């Protein structure tokens, strides 16, 4: 059973993505494993929370507000769900060995920031550096008129 | 340091709220309409107990820590439930215990004969580690922990024999037990009591028949043994046969006390006047922690329903439960004034007398020992590994340690806290908004420094009332343990500082029958609510623990709260198999000093192994982590940097003389006390030997230019007070007390205050 | 008597239908069993929260946000409303026998995981025996460049 | 005096029902006792919350949801209104010879529902002993496989 | 990860100024160094609060609302993202030459300033000095009517 | 630095009003001392809380309402603003000569009000001894006939 507070903003959003289109029905039937009627997915959705979330992760467009309504009242469904949504992205061929050609130079950038300090510290130090001269003239004459 | 508004408690501090405890997600909860009064007098709280080592390969039974093994292994090692657990024990024990095959093919292993007798004088030894690897091949189970049972049992009644080798032994860890019970730790502690009943039993098998006999006539057969075995496991089984379902007991013994606690029960369901007068209800119904489990009864379950018979049966279930709790348990009834009083209050106050600033904090002791140990395998791909001790490490890091704790109390930072508040303070009265209560608690940083975890989630926990879900089992399980610990532990203080408490029901929204909630009646003598409430008629009725909290007194605490340190030297030949490396940290670390001499800059490093007396880099040492004594000191350190904040803040807008004045000297006592409490850090141990060679590392580079010899009379002194503030910042950087952050930090605000100026400037004379 | 807050959302919601059509106006007097006038159903449904549900029942496609939000309100009618609102789902003739078929399967899936851990253990041990090889050779790099 | 959250809605309700029709002035008017002139009956709306609800109960149509807000915001004025706003219902001759038939069912009801526990009880059960036979034999094999 | 009150405030605004052009889909590939593509450069935005706002500062129009609601739900990326976003400003030529010639007036200032009180009295003086002479009259008048 | 929540609400509105009218823009370049582009205006007034101020106080319409929040968000700034953005009003030339002539009046006022009790209790007594003679004896009306 699914909570009315979640169903009222759930229901209505299914069912007009529904109204949008029918392509998606047969979609949502296959991927849960219900019949291909609206009414059979619609009852699934009240019955199941998990079906609901798969429902709102197969279409997101609009039931973006209402899975996170879902996912705000029920945690246990976004962790059963993390691992029934799970799809492994391509990797490159390329990926290992061009990241070995990297291994010379991470060492070369932590090298540097130990000794600076933090990760923001080397990075203002650069930009210190990397600034103009005149910016460090107009610091001298700050300090030459009296201020600090 | 939790910050919250009395006022906007809902949205400032769900985590802790009571109309969040029974199920409000929204602010609206009734102020007293409807009300029964009550006197709570006792509470089950836990003992003072922390986590601890213990073994398991002796011929031992030890059956309350069996018990307590069963516990980590069923919640802190993911399992269903200790509940569950328990029942397939039951089941594995009938099958050991109700088949003769199995008690003589382990017998005519560990003698060596099958059908003839053994003579008195050809006894050999066994080791227990062969008969637990046979014993996974006969009765096969997959818990562990069912099998080192058997085999502890065996070798316990065969141990006078002669039959078994004594060598080897084996230790795991146990956790740490919470203090304030659940209905979910009811349970269990119903199950432990029964698993405590059937593991007596086996403990009291003693052979003493079967050893005289083997005196008296020189030899016995095997089947003497084999029954003498398989007769005692039965009598254990017979005792684990026969009992009641914990959670129909528990759920059945609150829900009759949630019926005789509410005033709007329905006459229809009403407990009657006989088990009304069971002996015992007396004493369940003044009962605190039974309160707060009901609450969560009710708000897991949403509702109660009873299955027993009403009248007769529920009459003789009542004390079951009651033996179950008055056993040694961890659970121990106390007084309700004895459990929370290591808490502390303080507030700063008004001309008319009304708080704007309450402070609620936690009274700790600081541990000042430490351990270094080295890791050694026992076999490649086998975590099997044992580890040793190495004192001259850890002495010299107690001995570095037992000084800096004697100058970091807790009490002395909440002193310092109310002087800034009193000091900062204008002359005008507070309406806008209630005192803001902070709240200082170094449990929350000290658990989130012993698991490695965020302090943001736990902050977040608190703040908004929700756990997170992306973080892991075995974090998450114990933030909500905390979580639970933290409301009841409040609750307990309130209830123990205003005894005065009404029971109400909650139905205005009502997606339950009925759920309790109590209300306080303090008396006041003031006139502008804190908080949000009607201040009417000479004292306020409030729902919420906190308010109550609110408008006390300055509360003084008479406990410390103790945390001990984990024993790795007295059994140091065991083999560990409990995760060491959560528990202990890589130790190593390079710190430099510079001084600029005559438009010169010197510099001279130093590594941590010269200043431990060693001469060569070891690389496999770790240390046991501190994180008592770093937890005191990144609260103390947080204060610091809050109170300096807010001076800053308030030295801007002061608009006057003589308050502007007293906010300068405010600043400059504060800095020049931090200044001197570093200095006194470094003239121990590790800081003294960092002084001596960072000293020679400086003069044996100014070897080529030759320089006149100064003064020595203040330019001794001066560069002295120099290298000690280096020295004591970096004794605290190397042990794990303090960030580099946060050290850097602290440097700067020492050093915009020319506090080693305003320091010298006293070791002059005019 | 119905609660306010509720009334304000169910009123208008039931009068609009009833302008929408009176068929459902002849249903609903057959169904609870009042006088066929809309203002004695009316006053039916302002008095019982119990009539209100059936009515917010026997009408659907317009009043579902009021029925969920009378069943937040009221959960003690939730009980009476979902047992009078009730029928029978027709029941499949092959299903039992297409049942008895997976007492293989069932049984071999939960002794897995009772070895492995959850069936969350179990689902995510199946993707990473399921992943590409790839994964754990850059796995494998980043520990050999030293991170953990 | 009334309250400003409740004028907010009630006082352009009643000045929408004026510029509706002008008649209904004149019935306030002959209904409350004050004085024909729309500013003395705006007058009074505010002066007296009693008023105030009885002229929302005298207009019916826009008025009905700043009548349920008075009504949420002034719990002292309900019994007082209630009593003011009452009028008899018509009862049929045959209503009470018709009730009297009725008790030989009722008392049978009223015993089986003593028996079986609850009239939800009742109704579970004769919905239990109506259900198909095939659910029956759905339950013992999920309970021969070892389900419960 | 992005916090869900500031992502349905983020994600439309992207999206709108996807869909508004595309050259700044390639703008902010080459910033952020993600993919070119806008399921890839949605999904960073999705994953890593810096690379929100790293996108909501390369977009400025539409972006500035949810930028600053960034900053507001996330106080510990203020500092970082501010490093990151960097700019720095094109110095004249005059500049320290023109401030070398203001020391003769600042001091002047300063020491009247000293004289008086704060900068706010000196102010106060100023205008009190250059104010009319009828306040004087109206004030020596008002108090010698006997008001003060 | 500007807050985040004064900053969303007050700098669109800038932006619409140099979007209104670009003769405002050398307006508030010579009122703050920027420079005539409104980027540089824009940066002035997201650095410098009082510049903020006073750019909401030149564009008067449409930023009276983040005038008003910046100056709820920043009691700090309110002196100083104060302090900047003066006007002398315009003094008219009969007034004190005119203002001479009421230490007759407002001594006899202020005697009486003496003698009375506070102002209010002086015009409430005016409107008594005002009001007409049918309300004292509708006091004396309703006392004999023992109502008070």
């Amino acid at each position: 059973m699914l909570l009315p507070v979640v169903a009222r903003a759930a229901v209505p959003a299914i069912e007009s993505a529904i109204a949008a289109t029918p392509g998606l029905v047969s979609r949502i039937a296959a991927a849960i494993g219900s019949k291909v009627s609206p009414s059979a997915i619609l009852a699934a959705v009240k019955s199941n929370p998990v079906v609901a979330g798969l429902t709102l992760a197969q279409i997101g467009s609009t039931g973006y507000d209402a899975y996170q309504q879902l996912l705000e009242n029920h945690p246990e469904v976004a962790e059963m769900l993390k691992d029934l949504s799970f799809k492994a992205d391509e990797i490159q061929p390329d990926f290992i060995g061009n990241l070995g050609q990297y291994r010379e130079e991470l060492e070369l950038v932590e090298d540097a920031a130990r000794f600076v300090g933090g990760m923001s510290n080397l990075i203002r130090l650069r930009q210190a550096l990397e600034l103009d001269i005149k910016y460090y003239g107009l610091k001298m004459q700050l300090n030459d008129m009296g201020y600090r | 340091m939790f910050n919250l508004k009395v006022k906007d408690l809902n949205g400032s501090a769900r985590g802790l709220t009571q109309a969040f405890a029974i199920g409000e997600l929204k602010n609206q909860l009734s102020v007293g309409a409807l009300q029964l009064p009550l006197q709570f007098t006792r509470t089950f709280s836990a003992s003072m107990t922390s986590e601890l080592l213990w073994e398991v390969g002796k011929g031992n039974i030890d059956p309350v820590m069996y018990a307590r093994l069963f516990f980590q292994y069923a919640q802190a090692g993911g399992a269903l439930s200790v509940d569950e657990l328990v029942n397939q024990f039951t089941e594995y024990h009938q099958s050991t215990a109700c088949n003769p095959e199995i008690w003589r093919k382990l017998t005519a292993y560990i003698t060596g004969s099958s059908n003839r007798a053994i003579k008195a004088d050809a006894v050999g030894k066994v080791p227990p580690t062969a008969i637990l690897e046979q014993l996974r091949t006969l009765a096969p189970s997959e818990h562990e922990l069912f099998h080192h049972i058997t085999t502890d049992f065996v070798c316990h009644v065969l141990s006078p024999l002669g039959f078994i080798l004594p060598d080897a032994a084996y230790v795991y860890r146990v956790g740490r037990t919470a203090t304030y019970p659940n209905f979910y730790a009811l349970v269990d502690c119903v199950r432990a009591s029964d698993l405590r009943r059937m593991l007596t039993a086996l403990s009291s098998v003693d052979s003493k028949m079967l050893q005289a006999t083997f005196k008296a006539k020189g030899a016995l057969a095997p089947a003497l043994i084999s029954q003498h075995l398989a007769n005692a496991a039965t009598t254990a089984f017979e005792r684990s046969r026969g009992n009641f379902d914990a959670n129909a007991v528990v759920s059945s013994v609150l829900t009759i006390l949630g019926r005789l606690w509410s005033p709007s029960t329905p006459k229809e369901l009403d407990p009657s006047a006989r088990l009304r007068n069971t002996n015992g209800i007396d004493q369940l119904r003044s009962n605190l922690a039974l309160f707060i489990a009901y609450q969560d009864m009710v708000k897991q379950r949403g509702r109660a329903e009873v299955i027993f018979s009403d009248e007769e049966l529920s009459s003789t279930i009542i004390p079951w439960f009651i033996e179950a709790m008055s056993e040694v348990s961890p659970f121990k009834l106390r007084p309700i004034n004895e459990t929370t009083s290591y808490i502390g209050q303080t507030s700063a106050i008004d001309h008319m007398g009304q708080p704007s600033h309450v402070v609620v904090y936690e009274d700790w002791q600081f541990a000042k020992e430490i351990t270094a140990f080295t890791p050694v395998k026992l076999a490649n791909n086998s975590n099997q590994r044992f580890l040793d001790v190495e004192p001259g490490i850890s002495d010299r890091m107690s001995a570095t340690l037992a000084p800096i704790g004697n100058t970091f109390a807790v009490s002395a930072f909440v002193k310092n806290r109310t002087a800034v508040y009193e000091a900062v303070s204008q002359r005008g009265t507070v309406n806008s908004n209630g005192a803001e209560m902070t709240l200082g608690f170094p449990s929350v940083v000290e658990r989130d420094y012993a698991l490695d975890r965020d302090p943001m989630v736990a902050i977040a926990a608190l703040r908004t009332g929700i756990v997170d879900e992306s973080l892991e089992a075995r974090a998450s399980n114990d933030l909500k343990r905390s979580m639970f610990n933290y409301y009841a532990a409040v609750m307990h203080y309130a209830v123990a500082h205003n005894p005065e408490v009404v029971v109400s029901e909650h139905q205005g929204v009502a997606a339950e029958q009925g759920s309790l909630y109590l209300v306080w009646n303090v008396r006041t003598e003031l006139r502008i609510p804190v908080g949000y409430n009607a201040i009417e008629g000479g004292s306020i009725r409030t729902p919420e623990p906190l308010e109550a909290i609110a408008y006390n007194k300055p509360i003084q605490p008479s406990e410390v709260l103790q945390a001990k340190v984990l024993d790795l030297a007295n059994h140091t030949t065991s083999i560990h198999i409990w995760p060491w490396h959560e528990a202990s940290t890589e130790f190593a670390y390079e710190d430099a000093y510079s001084v600029t001499i005559r438009n010169k800059r010197y510099t001279a490093e130093v590594k941590e192994f010269e200043l431990l007396g060693l001469g060569q880099r070891r690389e496999r040492v770790r240390i046991l982590k501190p994180t008592v004594a770093h937890a005191i000191i990144q609260m103390w350190y947080s204060w610091f940097v809050e109170d300096d904040r807010t001076l800053a803040a308030a030295r801007r807008t002061s608009r006057d003389d003589a308050e502007k004045l007293a906010i300068d000297g405010r600043r400059m006592q504060n800095a020049v006390t931090l200044l001197r409490k570093i200095e006194m850090i470094g003239t121990t141990g590790i800081g003294a030997s960092a002084v001596h060679l960072a000293q020679s590392r400086i003069v044996d580079q100014m070897a080529g230019r030759g320089l006149i010899d100064d003064s020595s009379d203040l330019h001794v002194g001066i560069n002295r007070h120099r290298i000690r503030i280096w020295a004591g910042l970096a004794v605290l950087q190397m042990m794990g007390l303090l960030s580099r952050s946060e050290a850097e930090a602290l440097t700067k605000v020492l050093g915009d205050s020319n506090a080693l100026g305003m320091v010298v400037a006293t070791t002059d004379i005019d």
